[PDB]
């Protein structure tokens, strides 16, 4: 587990806030994010 | 006249206290749905400042 998405339609309509702990980096924004049908991280 | 300040019109709910809403969704005020498109009673819910 690496993140959450908190907003209310997740689609790039309104602001979505998107936090991603990657490896040794916590990122946190609030950008308007398009994310994918169903968001996941690869490795 | 300077028509690049704009402000919310229409929205069915008051903000709460810091609360910032920039969302340009057509405002429905009649029973017949709009979707998405403007026209009768479907507001655009910015209007410019003079
Ligand atoms: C925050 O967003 C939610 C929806 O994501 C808003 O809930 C809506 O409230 C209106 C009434 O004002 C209902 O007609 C909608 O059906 C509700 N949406 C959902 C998905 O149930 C909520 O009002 C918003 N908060 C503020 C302060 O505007
Ligand atoms: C984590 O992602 C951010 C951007 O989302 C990037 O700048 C950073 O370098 C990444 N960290 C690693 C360890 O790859």
């Amino acid at each position: 587990i690496r993140g959450w998405i908190f907003g209310t339609t997740l689609d790039s309509k309104t602001q979505s806030l998107l936090i991603v702990n990657n490896a040794t980096n916590v990122v946190i924004k609030v950008c308007e994010f398009q994310f994918c049908n169903d968001p996941f991280l690869g490795v | 006249g300077n028509y690049n300040y704009l402000y919310r019109l229409f929205r069915k709910s008051n903000l709460k206290p810091f609360e910032r809403d920039i969302s340009t969704e057509i405002y429905q005020a009649g029973s017949t749905p709009c979707n998405g498109v403007e026209g009768f009673n479907c507001y655009f819910p910015l209007q410019s400042y003079g």
